[PDB]
DNA sequence: CCGCCG
RNA sequence: GCGGCGG
C-alpha cells in the first residue's frame, strides 16, 4: 500500500468523519430499539443497514491506513507513484492533468484526477517518461497522448 | 355530490377479469360445458387419455367424460353439510383378444367439486379456496457451486415428486458427475448405454473443450455397447438381477417419472430456447427398438461445455426469473390429483385383468370408485392447500382467492430455506405485488398477485406492456413472459406523450431490471399502467406515492380486515378500483339486460327486460359469512325504473353505490390530546355511536347433538331434570328456543338429556333420590347453554330430524340442531380502526360532544389522530387524503386519484381555495366577521411562519386554509388551540378485532380430570398461563409468595386452593401451603420404582409430606 | 402541533446540490467511456458521489428547520425527545437516495424523490427489495424467542 | 412392564389400541411429563386480561381495570365483604344476587370498591422479557372493557395501543399482596436492572409539549 | 431496581439472564451467533491463531506459505499463517501469551492455556458487550460476568486424594478439599486442578444437584446415577426447590430473612414476665 | 408512590426483610384480632364515604404505618418460637 | 416468546 | 393435529 502525504492525510480525515457518523447512527439505533413503539417499520432495517455501510467503509480505511507505504520522491524523471502527469492530445491539443496514486487513493473529485495504480490509463503511464507516446483502448477508438511533464 | 377524478395517464385498457385465474382454471380444467367433440383435451379428458389406453391381451378404451346434474343446490348444500359436487362417469368399453367387445356405458367413479360464479368451492357446509401455487417449472437450469467458487452444476428437475431429481458434476480430479437420488456415476456410462460412441462423441461435442478428454475416458467401458447398459445395472446399489430388470432403467423412458406434460410446450419450452432444441415424444422417452435415444443427455452436457468454456450465450441460470416459476392454478392442482386418482384406480384394474373368468368383465371388475373419490375428496378437505374462505368482508374473501404460496407439497419449497426467495425479485415487476406480503414468519413467501398478471398457458406470470415502434406508441399490448421482457428495453408510462408520440429526450425506461435513461428511438416496449405494479388490494391506498412502502403494506393488508359497517360509505377520496372490486367479486347484484322494475320486495327483486322476459332475484337476506358477519342486499331501486345494462339492482355486503366501501369518512382533527392519544391511541367523539356510525353486527352458529348413547338416546326436549319453570320461557317450542328470543350468557339455547355417571346407577343418589321424590327422571341435564361471553337474538334455527331429505348425517348421530345468534356492535372502546395507509390504532376515550375539538361555526370533529404517529412511520398519504378530504367536505365532493397518478399539491390547493370560499364567504354574508379568537391565533401562526405578514385576517385564513389547516377552539375551555389545525375527511375502518374476544376474566371454575390444571371449555374459563419466562419475571423480583401462590394455591395444590377458598369467604388471611401434590407425588412417583426418594430434617433425619 | 404535507418542507438547496452531483456523475462517466477508472473504480465512486451528497442535503434540511423554521411540527417533533429520527426527516424534505438491490450490492442509481413529492413508480419499486429484506430479519430473529433468555436463565437460575 | 415399556418390547390393551401403556418411566420424563410439569407451569386461578387502552390521567401508582372484571376477579373478597353489609344475609345469597347482572345493587360496587381499597392487582405484557414484564398497580374501577394503563409503563412492557392485550392477577395471601405491592409496585421499579439509566424516561408525547 | 447497594436475598442469576436475553432480539459472526460462539466456547469462523508463547515477533514473507514466529533465546513457536490470512503484529515486537497474532476473533479454549483464565474471563465479557455496545444496547458488566463465571465454575484433577484423576467437579468444592486437606486433618496431598472451560450450555447440562438434572437430560440416567449414591439434594437454587413447591432460597425466600420476627414493645416485656 | 416507603427502606439491612416484616405483622393484625395496633389514638388510617376504616380496611396498610414510627421491634430471634403466640391470645380478646 | 379463531 | 390471525 503506497500513499502520499496528501493521500495520507485525506483517508485519516475521512476516517475520522465515518467515526462521526458512526457514533450518530449507533445513538440512533439505540433510541430505535429503546422505543419499542413502532416495531416492524423500517426503523431498525434502515438504521442498523446504514450503520453497516458504514463500519464497512471503516475497515476498508483501518485496514488501508493501517499498512501504507509513504513514498516520498518529488524529485524523480519516469512516471512512478505519486506522480503527476500532463497529457496532450497531438490533434486537439487538449491539456490533460492526472496523478497516478494506489488504489485507496482515486478520486476523480480531486485537483489532478487522482487515477488508480491499477487503474488502464494508470498502468498506461507507469513507467515512461516526458516525451513518450502511448495509447489504450476507448469506446470512441483510441487516442494516443504525448507526456508533456512530469510535476512532484 | 360531484364526483372529480385527476387522472393524466390514459389509462388504455380496462382492468381484467379479477378471478379470472380460478375461474378459467377450472373451466380448461373440466372441460365438462362443450361436447367431448371440442379441441381442449388438457386437465380431466388429458389425465383421462393419459392413463386411458389400459394394455395389462386387455384393452380398455375411453369415450367420452360427461357429467353434470349437481346432487343438490348451492344452499342446500350449506344449510345441509353436503359437499357442492357434480357426478363424473365416462364411456369405457374393454376390448378382449377373443371375438368380442363389451362397453358398460357408465361407471360413476367420483363426484368432483363444482365452482361458484364468484370462484369459491363449498365442500362441507363451509366455502373454501384453492390458492395457488408456485415452484421451478420443471425444466433444466445451471446454477453455480455451492462452496467451490469455481465451476457451476447442471440441474434436470421434472415432477411429479416421485420422478428423479438429476444434476450434473464436474470434479476434475477424476470424475463428470450426474446424480439421480444421491448417487454419482460416470456420465459416459450411460451415454454409451445409448449409442454415442467415444469417436462421433467426443468430436461433435469436444470441439472446443478439453474437458472432453474427462468423457473420452473409457479406453475399457467405453469399448462394450449394449453391455454397458448391464454395466449401468451393477451401478444401481441393491443386488438385482442382470438381465431384464431394467425396470429402473424403464423408468427413465417414456411413462412414469420424466414428465407427461403436454408434448410441445410443458417441458420442451425449458428445452428448445435454453439449451439443446428438439424435443422426441414428451420427455428424455424412448424405450423403442430395444436402443434408446436421449435427445437430451448430451446437450445438457453439450451446455455445460459451453457455459463452462465461451460465450455461446451468458448461460447463468438466475433461479426466481419468474420465467422459471411457475403458478398452479387449482385446475392444474385439481388434475393434478385427479390423475393420481386414475392412477390409483387403474392400479387395482390390471390386477382384475388375470384374476379373470372369461368375456364376462367390464364395469364392475375393471371400475371401483374408491380410489378416485377418497383422493378427490383428500384434496379438497385435507390438502393443506384448500382452506376456509377469509371472508371478513368482500375484499378479503377476492385477495384470499388470488394469492400465491410456495409452501405446499413440500418438493416446490419448505420452511427452513428461504432468506433468498423471500425477497422481491427483479421479475416480481407487474407480476407480485411487492407490498401484499404478510408480516412476521412467512413473510415474502405468501404473496397475492399483481393488477394486470395473469398466468399463461404454462404458468409464467405474464404481465401487460405496450408496443411501441419507432417514436410511437401502440394501444396494442402483449402479455410477455418475464424471460421475454429481458430482450427488450420498456419504459414507464409516466413519460409524457402528445398523444400518439413519445415527449422528451431523455426519457426513462427499464433494460433488465436496470435503471436506464434511454432515447425515444430505442424505446421498443411501455408499460401499461403504474397499477400494474402493484396488487388489487394495493391497488386501494389513495396516496400510495407518499407512503414508505414498509408501511404501505399494513395498510393494504388491513384492508382486508376490515368489517362490514351498516352505514356504508366509499372514501372521499378513492383509487378508481373500488367499483371493480365490487363489481367483479360478487357483493352486488347488477341488471343483466335493458329493461324496467317490476318488484322490489325488501327480499326480492323482479325486473322486466326489454326482450321478453321478466325475472325474480331473491337476496340473500342476512347470512352467517364465515367469520361472522352480516351479509346482506339492500336494493337500491325503485319499483318501475328503467335500467341500464349492468346496474347494481342491490348493493353487496359492504357496498354502497356501487362502490366498496368498509368503514366511514368521519371528520378528523389531526393533533394530541390529554394522553388519550398517547402512542397509538385514538380519541372518539360520542356523536359517533350516536349516529350508529361505527356499527357492525355479528353472528355466532352454537350447534349441539342428539348423540346416541348405549346408556339410553339423548333427546332433546324442554324437559330439564332440575325442574325451573321461569328458564323454560325463551325455549317456547319444545326443544328449540323461540326466534327473537334475548339469549344472555348462561341461559338454555336448546335442551338435551343423556343418561347417569355412566354404566350404574349411583347407590348415593338413590338414597336421596328416593327421600323427596323417588320418582324422578333418571335422565340427565346436557344442555347447550349460552357459552359465557354473549350470544344476543337467536335469528334463523335448523332443525333435521329423522327423514332425511337428503342431508349426510354422521353415524351415531340421531339429528342435528343449529341455532344462529346475533348482535349490534356498536364501536367502544376496547375496539381498533385504521386508514388505508396504516395508522391502527385503540379507541382510548369516547368524547361527549360537549367538550370537544370543534370549528369556528358550531362543527365538532370526529375523531382525533395524534400527530406523533406520521413522523416515525413514513405514510405522507393519510396527512395529504385529510386535506383533499378538507376540500370534499366543505365542496361536498368526492374524489378519485390514481396510484402514481393521481391528485397533486397544486390542484389541491385549488379546490381547497374553492373550498374557502364556501366555509368563510357564507360567514361573511350570515353577517359576521373574524373572533378575536382566529386573530390570536393569526397571530402566532404568523410569528410561526405560516401566514404573509401583513395582509388581511381575511386573506390570512384563507392562506391558512390553504395549507391544510384550520383554526380550532378547543371545546372544554371555548378557548383556541394557539397554531392551526390541520382537518379533514379521512376514511378510517372498524377491524375484526371487537373486544368481544378480549376479556376472559375467571375467578373459579373446572380443573382437568388425568392432570390438575383449571382448564375451561364450560360456563368458566381458564386461567391465563404462567410459563416459566413470566415465572423468572417473578423470581427476579423476589415475590416469593407471589410466585408459591402462583404455583399452588392457585392450580395443583387441590385441598391447598380450598383452604384458600374457604379462608376469603371468611374475610380471613389464606393457609400456608405445606406440600405441593406435586411434591408428594413425585415421592411417590419414585418410590413407584426403585428409588427411596426420602426428605430430610436438619439434622439428616425424616420429614411427613404426608 | 399537527402534520400538514407542507409542514414537511424541501429545502432549496436540493435542487441545487442535486444538479452539483449530477453534472458530477458526468465527468465521472465521460472518465470512464475514456479508459481512465476500471469497470470496479466506476461504481465505488459513484455511490461516494452520492453517499455524500445524500448526507450534504440532510444537514441542509436541518439547516433550513433551524434557521427558519424553528417551530416546524415536523422538526420540533424529530429535535425534542418527542419522535422522530434524522434519518427519516431526510426521507421526508431531502430524500431517501440509497437503496439496495435484492443481494447486497446497493443499486447505481439513486432515489432521487422525497415523500413529500411523489416518490415514483420504480424508485418505489426498488426501494420495495430494502423494506422486504428488513422484514426478513425481524420474522426470524423475532421468533427466536429470546432463546438466550432461556439459554441464560437455564445456566444462571440457580 | 410399569417400570419402563418399550425398553424391551411394547405392551398394548387388547386389539383395540397399539399403544404403549404409559409406564412409569413414561410419567417421569419428555416435553410433557412430569419433572418438566412443576417447571414449565400452568393456569392460574384468579385471572383475566384484556385490551389495553391508555390512561392519561392516571398515576403510575394506579392502573385502570374493568369494575365488570374486578367483581369477577375480586369475587370471594366481595361476597366476604357483602355480609358485612346487609346487602345479603349469607355467603350464598350474595352468590345468587350476583349470578344475575341486570340486578346490579348500586351498594355492591361500593362494596367491590371497599373490597380493593388498597390491594394491588399485577399486569403482563405478551412476552415477559424481564422482571419490569409485570409490574403492580392499585386498581381504580372504571368504565368499559378495556384496561387503562398509564403511559410511562408502556416502555417497560413493550407494549403500544394497536390492540396489544395484558392480563391481570391477584395477590391472595396478604404477604404476596405485600410482596406485590413494596418490591413489585410499579413506581417502585423505576430504574432499569439492565443498565443503571431510568425506566421511566417521560416519551415522546409528554417530552413534546415539555 | 433502586440505587442504593444491592439488598441481600436478590435472584441476581435470573435478573442477569434477562437483562442479557431481551436485547437478544435485535441482534439479527456479526451479531446474535456471535453471541452464542461466545457464551459456549467455541472455534469462530475467523480464527485468529493466539502466541502460546510471549517473547517477541519475526516474520518470514513470500512463499505459498508466510510464517509469524514468536521467538527467544531458546525456542520459537511456529505459526503457519496461510497466504489468505491477515496478521498485524509485525517483525520486531514483544507479544504476549494469547495476544492477536493474526486478526479476527479467538478461540477461548486456546487463549485459556496461553496466558490462563483471569484473561478468558475478561475477553468474554468484552468480546460480549462489543456486540450490544454496537447495537445501542446498554447493559451493566456485571450480568455478563455473572454468567460467564458460570462458565468456570468446573476444574479437572491431576493429582488425587479422595476421588480418583480425570474427574470434572465444582471449582469450590474443591476449595473445600484442599481447605481442609492441608487446614483441620493434615497431610498435605495437594488436589492440582485445571481450572476448566465450558459452555454456557454444558454447564447446565452437567450441574451438581440431581433435583435440577432431572428436569432436562435423560430423567433414566440422572435418577440411576443419584439413586446408587444415597445423594442428598442440598435445596439451594431455584429450579430444584421450585419443583419442591417450597419457597424460593432467593427473594423473600432468602434464609437471611425468611425468619424475622416482630414485637410491640407490650409484647417484648410480656414475653420477660414469662420468666 | 407508598407512605415513606424510602423511610422504611433505611429501616432494614435488606429490602426483603422490609417485605417480610411488613407482612407477618399485617398477618397478627387479623388473627389475634384487629385491635391489636400502636398508634389508633390520632392519624390512625381513614377510608372516604363513612370514616370507617378505623375498623377494617387494608392490614398490610396499618403494618407500615406502624413500622414507620419507633413502636415495633424486628428481629432474627427476638421472641421464643411458640411462646408468642401464647401471650399474645391471653392480652387481645 | 404470548394469544386467539376454524 | 393443520390453516389463519393479534402484539
Ligand atoms: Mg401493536
Amino acid at each position: 500500500v503506497k500513499l502520499t502525504k496528501a493521500g495520507y492525510e485525506r483517508l485519516m480525515q475521512q476516517l475520522e468523519r465515518e467515526r462521526e457518523r458512526l457514533q450518530e447512527a449507533t445513538k440512533i439505533l439505540q433510541e430505535l430499539m429503546e422505543s419499542s413503539d413502532d416495531y416492524d417499520d423500517s426503523g431498525l432495517e434502515a438504521a442498523k443497514q446504514e450503520k453497516a455501510r458504514i463500519e464497512a467503509r471503516i475497515d476498508s480505511l483501518e485496514d488501508i491506513l493501517s499498512r501504507a507505504v509513504i513514498l516520498e520522491e518529488g524529485s524523480g524523471e519516469v512516471i512512478g507513484l505519486g506522480s503527476v502527469v500532463e497529457l496532450e492530445d497531438p490533434l486537439s491539443g487538449e491539456r490533460l492533468s492526472v496523478q497516478v496514486v494506489s488504489p485507496a487513493e482515486a478520486n476523480v473529485l480531486d485537483t489532478p484526477m487522482k487515477i488508480s495504480d491499477a487503474s488502464p490509463m494508470g498502468k498506461a503511464l507507469l513507467g515512461h517518461r516526458v516525451g513518450d507516446v502511448l495509447s489504450l483502448d476507448t469506446p470512441k477508438g483510441r487516442r494516443e497522448f504525448r507526456v508533456v511533464a512530469i510535476h512532484g | 355530490m360531484e364526483i372529480k377524478r385527476f387522472g393524466r395517464i390514459r389509462e388504455v385498457i380496462p382492468l381484467p377479469p379479477l378471478t379470472e385465474i380460478q375461474v378459467e382454471s377450472y373451466r380448461r380444467a373440466l372441460q365438462a360445458d362443450v361436447p367431448p367433440e371440442k379441441r381442449e383435451n388438457v386437465g380431466i379428458q388429458a389425465a383421462f387419455r393419459e392413463t386411458f389406453p389400459i394394455e395389462e391381451g386387455l384393452v380398455l378404451d375411453f369415450l367420452e367424460y360427461r357429467l353434470g346434474e349437481p346432487p343438490f343446490p348451492q344452499d342446500e348444500c350449506r344449510e345441509k353439510d353436503l359437499t357442492y359436487q357434480a357426478p363424473l362417469y365416462a364411456r369405457l368399453q374393454l376390448i378382449h383378444k377373443d371375438t368380442g367387445l363389451i362397453k358398460e356405458d357408465e361407471v360413476f367413479l367420483g363426484h368432483i367439486p363444482l365452482m361458484t360464479e364468484d370462484g369459491s368451492f363449498i365442500i362441507n357446509g363451509a366455502d373454501r379456496v384453492i390458492v395457488s401455487q408456485i415452484h421451478r417449472s420443471p425444466g433444466v437450469y445451471f446454477t453455480p457451486d455451492p462452496a467451490r467458487p469455481g465451476r457451476y452444476i447442471a440441474s434436470i428437475i421434472p415432477l411429479p415428486k416421485r420422478g428423479p431429481w438429476i444434476d450434473l458434476e464436474v470434479e476434475p480430479n477424476g470424475v463428470v458427475s450426474m446424480k439421480v437420488n444421491k448417487r454419482k456415476f460416470p456420465l459416459v456410462l450411460l451415454l454409451r448405454v445409448l449409442g454415442y460412441d467415444q469417436e462421433t462423441l467426443a468430436r461433435e461435442l469436444g470441439a472446443y473443450g478439453e474437458l472432453v478428454q474427462g468423457l473420452m475416458d473409457e479406453s475399457v467401458f467405453a469399448m462394450r455397447p449394449e453391455e454397458a447398459l448391464i454395466r449401468l445395472f451393477t451401478l444401481l446399489r441393491p443386488g438385482d438381477p442382470p438381465k431384464r430388470d431394467k425396470a429402473v432403467a424403464y423408468v427413465y423412458g417414456l411413462i412414469a417419472d420424466p414428465r407427461r406434460y403436454d408434448l410441445g410446450e410443458a417441458g420442451r419450452y425449458k428445452a428448445e430456447e435454453k439449451l439443446g432444441i428438439r424435443l422426441s415424444g414428451r420427455t428424455l422417452a424412448r424405450f423403442e427398438d430395444g436402443e434408446f435415444k436421449d435427445e437430451v443427455f448430451l446437450p445438457t452436457l453439450r451446455y455445460l461445455f459451453a457455459l463452462t468454456a465461451g460465450v455461446p450465450g451468458h448461460e447463468v441460470d438466475d433461479i426466481d426469473h419468474l420465467g422459471n416459476r411457475r403458478i398452479r392454478t387449482v385446475g392444474e392442482l385439481m388434475t393434478d390429483q385427479f390423475r393420481v386418482g386414475l392412477a390409483r384406480l387403474a392400479r387395482g384394474v390390471r390386477e382384475r385383468m388375470l384374476m379373470g373368468s372369461e368375456d364376462s368383465l367390464t364395469p364392475a371388475k375393471l371400475v371401483n370408485s374408491r380410489p378416485l373419490e377418497a383422493a378427490i375428496r383428500e384434496f379438497f378437505s385435507r390438502s393443506q392447500l384448500s382452506q376456509f374462505k377469509d371472508e371478513t368482508n368482500p375484499l378479503s374473501s377476492l385477495r384470499h382467492k388470488r394469492r400465491i404460496s410456495a409452501l405446499g407439497p413440500g418438493g416446490l419449497t419448505r420452511e427452513r430455506a428461504g432468506f433468498d426467495v423471500r425477497d422481491v425479485h427483479r421479475t416480481h415487476y407487474g407480476r407480485i405485488c411487492p407490498v401484499e406480503t404478510p408480516e412476521g414468519a412467512n413473510i415474502g413467501l405468501i404473496t397475492s398477485l399483481a393488477a394486470y398478471a395473469r398466468v399463461d398457458e404454462l404458468g409464467f406470470i405474464r404481465t401487460p406492456y405496450r408496443r411501441v415502434v419507432g417514436g410511437v406508441v401502440t394501444d396494442e399490448v402483449v402479455y410477455m413472459t418475464a424471460t421475454e421482457e429481458d430482450r427488450y428495453t420498456i419504459a414507464q408510462a409516466n413519460t409524457p406523450l402528445e398523444g400518439n408520440r413519445i415527449a422528451a429526450e431523455r426519457v426513462v425506461a427499464r433494460r433488465k431490471g436496470e435503471p436506464v435513461i434511454v432515447s425515444p428511438e430505442e424505446v421498443e416496449f411501455m408499460d401499461v399502467s403504474p397499477k400494474q405494479v402493484f396488487s388489487v388490494n394495493t391497488n386501494l391506498i389513495p396516496f400510495l406515492e407518499h407512503d414508505d412502502a414498509n408501511r404501505a403494506l399494513m395498510g393494504s393488508n388491513m384492508q382486508t380486515q376490515a368489517v362490514p359497517l351498516i352505514r356504508a360509505q366509499a372514501p372521499v377520496v378513492m383509487t378508481g378500483l373500488e367499483e371493480r372490486v365490487v363489481r367483479d367479486s360478487l357483493a352486488a347484484l347488477y341488471a343483466e339486460e335493458d329493461g324496467e322494475v317490476a318488484k322490489v320486495d325488501g327480499n326480492r327483486i323482479v325486473v322486466r327486460y326489454e326482450d321478453g322476459r321478466l325475472v325474480e332475484y331473491p337476496l340473500r337476506r342476512f347470512y352467517r359469512s364465515n367469520q361472522g358477519t352480516a351479509l346482506d342486499q339492500r336494493p337500491r331501486v325503485v319499483v318501475g325504473q328503467r335500467v341500464r345494462k349492468g346496474d347494481l339492482l342491490a348493493d353487496g355486503p359492504a357496498s354502497e353505490n356501487g362502490f366498496l366501501a368498509l368503514g366511514q369518512n368521519v371528520l378528523v382533527a389531526i393533533m394530541p390530546f390529554d394522553g388519550y392519544n398517547f402512542e397509538d391511541a385514538i380519541v372518539i367523539s360520542e356523536e359517533l355511536l350516536k349516529r350508529d356510525f361505527y356499527t357492525s353486527i355479528h353472528i355466532e352458529r352454537y350447534e349441539i347433538e342428539a348423540r346416541d348413547t348405549k346408556l339410553g338416546p339423548e333427546r332433546i326436549t324442554r324437559d330439564i331434570p332440575h325442574l325451573s319453570e321461569a328458564a323454560l320461557r325463551d325455549l317456547d317450542e319444545e326443544g328449540v328456543v323461540r326466534i327473537g328470543a334475548e339469549v344472555k350468557p348462561g341461559d338454555i339455547l336448546v335442551g338435551r338429556t343423556s343418561f347417569k355417571g355412566e354404566s350404574e346407577p349411583t347407590p348415593e343418589e338413590r338414597l336421596l333420590r328416593s327421600i323427596f321424590g323417588e320418582k324422578a327422571r333418571d335422565v340427565k341435564d346436557t344442555s347447550l347453554r349460552v357459552p359465557p361471553g354473549e350470544g344476543g337474538i337467536v335469528v334463523r334455527t335448523v332443525r333435521l330430524r329423522r327423514g332425511d331429505p337428503g342431508v349426510e348425517l354422521k353415524p351415531g348421530v340421531r339429528e342435528v340442531v343449529r341455532v344462529y345468534v346475533a348482535q349490534k356492535r356498536k364501536l367502544q372502546v376496547g375496539d381498533k380502526l385504521a386508514n388505508r395507509h396504516g395508522n391502527k390504532g385503540v379507541v382510548a376515550k369516547i368524547l361527549p360532544v360537549e367538550d370537544m375539538p370543534h370549528l369556528p361555526d358550531g362543527t365538532p370533529v370526529d375523531v382525533i389522530l395524534n400527530p406523533l404517529g406520521v413522523p416515525s412511520r413514513m405514510n405522507l398519504g393519510q396527512i395529504l387524503e385529510t386535506h383533499l378530504g378538507l376540500a370534499g367536505y366543505f365542496l361536498g365532493q368526492r374524489y378519485i386519484s390514481p396510484i402514481f397518478d393521481g391528485a397533486k399539491e397544486p390542484e389541491i390547493k385549488e379546490l381547497l381555495a374553492q373550498a374557502f370560499e364556501v366555509y368563510f364567504g357564507k360567514r361573511k354574508g350570515e353577517g359576521f366577521g373574524v373572533d378575536k379568537r382566529e386573530v390570536e391565533v393569526l397571530r402566532r401562526a404568523e410569528k410561526l411562519g405560516l401566514v404573509t405578514p401583513g395582509k388581511t385576517p381575511e386573506e390570512q385564513l384563507k392562506e391558512l386554509f390553504l395549507q391544510g389547516k384550520v383554526v380550532l377552539y378547543d371545546g372544554r375551555t371555548g378557548e383556541p388551540i394557539e397554531g392551526p389545525i390541520v382537518v379533514g375527511q379521512m376514511f378510517i375502518m372498524k377491524l375484526y378485532h371487537m373486544v368481544e374476544d378480549k376479556m376472559h376474566a375467571r375467578s373459579t371454575g373446572p380443573y382437568s380430570l388425568i392432570t390438575q390444571q383449571p382448564l375451561g371449555g364450560k360456563a368458566q374459563f381458564g386461567g391465563q398461563r404462567f410459563g416459566e419466562m413470566e415465572v423468572w419475571a417473578l423470581e427476579a423480583y423476589g415475590a416469593a409468595h407471589t410466585l408459591q401462590e402462583m404455583l399452588t394455591l392457585k392450580s395443583d395444590d387441590i385441598e391447598g386452593r380450598n383452604a384458600a377458598y374457604e379462608a376469603i369467604i371468611k374475610g380471613e388471611d389464606v393457609p400456608e401451603p405445606s406440600v405441593p401434590e406435586s411434591f408428594r407425588v413425585l415421592v411417590k412417583e419414585l418410590q413407584a420404582l426403585a428409588l427411596d426418594v426420602q426428605t430430610l430434617d436438619e439434622k439428616d433425619n425424616p420429614v411427613d409430606i404426608f | 402541533i399537527t402534520i400538514g404535507i407542507d409542514d414537511a418542507v424541501i429545502p432549496e438547496e436540493k435542487k441545487q446540490y442535486l444538479e452539483e452531483a449530477d453534472r458530477k456523475l458526468l465527468q465521472i462517466e465521460q472518465a470512464y467511456e475514456m479508459g481512465f477508472l476500471t469497470d470496479r473504480e466506476r461504481y465505488d465512486q459513484i455511490l461516494q458521489l452520492w453517499t455524500e451528497t445524500t448526507e450534504k442535503v440532510t444537514q441542509a434540511v436541518f439547516k433550513n428547520f433551524e434557521e427558519n423554521y424553528p417551530f416546524n411540527p415536523l422538526y420540533v417533533m424529530a429535535q425534542s425527545g418527542a419522535r422522530g429520527n434524522p434519518q427519516q426527516i431526510r426521507q421526508l424534505c431531502g430524500l431517501r437516495g440509497l437503496m439496495q438491490k435484492p443481494s447486497g450490492e446497493t443499486f447505481e442509481v439513486p432515489v432521487r424523490s422525497s415523500f413529500r413529492e411523489g416518490l415514483t413508480v420504480l424508485e418505489y419499486f426498488i426501494s420495495s427489495h430494502g423494506a422486504r429484506k428488513g422484514g426478513a430479519d425481524t420474522a426470524l430473529r423475532t421468533a427466536d424467542s429470546g432463546y438466550l433468555t432461556r439459554k441464560l436463565v437455564d445456566v444462571t437460575h440457580e | 412392564a410399569l417400570l419402563d415399556n418399550g425398553r424391551r418390547g411394547a405392551p398394548v390393551t387388547n386389539p383395540g389400541s397399539d399403544r404403549p401403556l404409559r409406564s412409569l418411566t413414561d410419567i417421569l420424563s419428555g416435553k410433557q411429563g412430569r419433572f418438566r410439569q412443576n417447571l414449565l407451569g400452568k393456569r392460574v386461578d384468579y385471572s383475566g386480561r384484556s385490551v389495553i387502552v391508555v390512561g392519561p390521567q392516571l398515576k403510575l401508582h394506579q392502573c385502570g381495570l374493568p369494575k365488570r372484571m374486578a367483581l369477577e376477579l375480586f369475587k370471594p373478597f366481595l361476597l366476604k365483604k357483602m355480609e358485612e353489609k346487609g346487602i345479603a344475609p349469607n355467603v350464598k345469597a350474595a352468590r345468587r344476587m350476583l349470578e344475575r347482572q341486570r340486578d346490579i345493587k348500586d351498594e355492591v360496587w361500593d362494596a367491590l370498591e371497599e373490597v380493593i381499597h388498597g390491594k394491588v392487582v399485577l399486569l403482563n405484557r405478551a412476552p415477559t422479557l424481564h422482571r419490569l414484564g409485570i409490574q403492580a398497580f392499585q386498581p381504580v374501577l372504571v368504565e368499559g372493557q378495556s384496561i387503562q394503563l398509564h403511559p410511562l409503563v408502556c416502555e417497560a412492557f413493550n407494549a403500544d395501543f394497536d390492540g396489544d392485550q395484558m392480563a391481570v392477577h391477584v395477590p391472595l395471601s396478604s404477604f404476596a399482596q405485600a410482596e406485590a405491592r413494596i418490591q413489585m409496585l410499579s413506581a417502585h421499579n423505576l430504574l432499569s436492572p439492565a443498565s443503571g439509566e431510568p425506566l421511566a424516561k417521560p416519551s415522546r408525547d409528554i417530552i413534546l409539549g415539555l | 431496581s433502586m440505587a442504593r447497594p444491592v439488598s441481600i436475598g436478590e435472584a441476581v442469576g435470573i435478573v442477569a439472564a434477562q437483562s442479557i436475553g431481551e436485547p437478544g432480539t435485535q441482534l439479527t459472526t456479526q451479531g446474535l451467533p456471535r453471541v452464542i460462539e461466545l457464551f459456549e466456547a467455541r472455534r469462530p469462523k475467523a480464527k485468529a491463531v493466539i502466541s502460546e508463547i510471549d517473547g517477541v515477533v519475526r516474520i518470514e514473507e513470500t512463499e505459498e506459505k508466510l510464517s509469524v514466529f514468536v521467538e527467544s533465546e531458546g525456542f520459537s513457536k511456529e505459526y503457519k499463517l496461510p497466504k489468505e490470512a491477515r496478521l498485524l503484529v509485525k517483525d520486531g515486537d514483544y507479544v504476549e501469551a494469547g495476544q492477536p497474532l493474526t486478526r479476527g476473533a479467538i478461540d477461548p479454549h486456546q487463549l485459556l492455556e496461553a496466558k490462563g483464565p483471569e484473561a478468558v474471563e475478561r475477553y468474554l465479557v468484552e468480546e460480549i458487550q462489543k456486540v450490544y455496545r454496537a447495537q445501542g444496547v446498554k447493559l451493566h458488566d456485571k450480568h455478563i460476568e455473572i454468567v460467564v463465571r458460570q462458565m468456570m465454575k468446573y476444574v479437572e484433577v491431576t493429582d488425587p486424594g479422595d476421588s480418583r484423576l480425570l474427574e470434572g467437579q465444582v471449582l469450590e468444592k474443591w476449595d473445600v478439599e484442599a481447605l481442609n486437606e492441608r487446614l483441620i486433618a493434615e497431610g498435605k496431598t495437594p488436589v492440582a486442578w485445571k481450572p476448566l472451560l465450558m459452555g454456557v450450555t454444558k454447564s447446565a447440562l452437567s450441574t451438581k444437584s440431581w433435583l435440577s438434572a432431572a428436569s432436562f437430560q435423560n430423567t433414566t440416567h440422572v435418577l440411576t446415577e443419584a439413586a446408587i449414591a444415597g445423594k442428598k439434594d442440598e435445596l439451594i437454587g431455584l429450579k430444584e426447590n421450585v419443583i419442591l413447591g417450597r419457597l424460593i432460597p432467593a427473594g423473600t425466600g432468602s434464609d437471611f430473612v425468611r425468619f424475622t420476627q416482630v414485637v410491640d414493645q407490650k409484647t417484648l416485656k410480656a414475653i420477660e414476665e414469662a420468666r | 408512590a407508598e407512605p415513606g416507603i424510602d423511610k422504611l427502606f433505611g429501616m432494614v439491612d435488606s429490602k426483603y426483610r422490609l417485605t417480610v416484616v411488613v407482612a407477618k405483622r399485617a398477618q397478627q393484625l387479623l388473627r389475634h384480632g384487629f385491635k391489636n395496633t400502636v398508634l389508633e389514638p390520632e392519624e390512625r388510617p381513614k377510608m372516604q364515604t363513612l370514616e370507617g376504616l378505623f375498623d377494617d380496611p387494608n392490614a398490610v396498610t396499618w403494618a407500615m404505618k406502624e413500622l414507620l414510627t419507633g413502636r415495633l421491634v424486628f428481629g432474627e430471634n427476638l421472641v421464643p418460637e411458640d411462646r408468642l403466640q401464647k401471650e399474645m391470645e391471653r392480652l387481645y380478646p
